[PDB]
């Protein structure tokens, strides 16, 4: 999920749109 | 975009303007 994804590694910004609603 | 680890409250804010008007879900488990 968004924590590993994230935090434990790095999210580009199409990475962290995935988690939007 | 800022190229980092995004963690605790810092991933809540990216979140919370990334996705503008169509809001989020935050599933840390
Ligand atoms: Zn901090």
């Amino acid at each position: 999920g968004i924590v590993e994804q994230c935090c434990t590694s790095i999210c580009s910004l199409y990475q962290l749109e995935n988690y939007c609603n | 975009f800022v190229n980092q680890h995004l963690c605790g409250s810092h991933l809540v804010e990216a979140l919370y303007l990334v996705c503008g008007e169509r809001g989020f879900f935050y599933t840390p488990k």
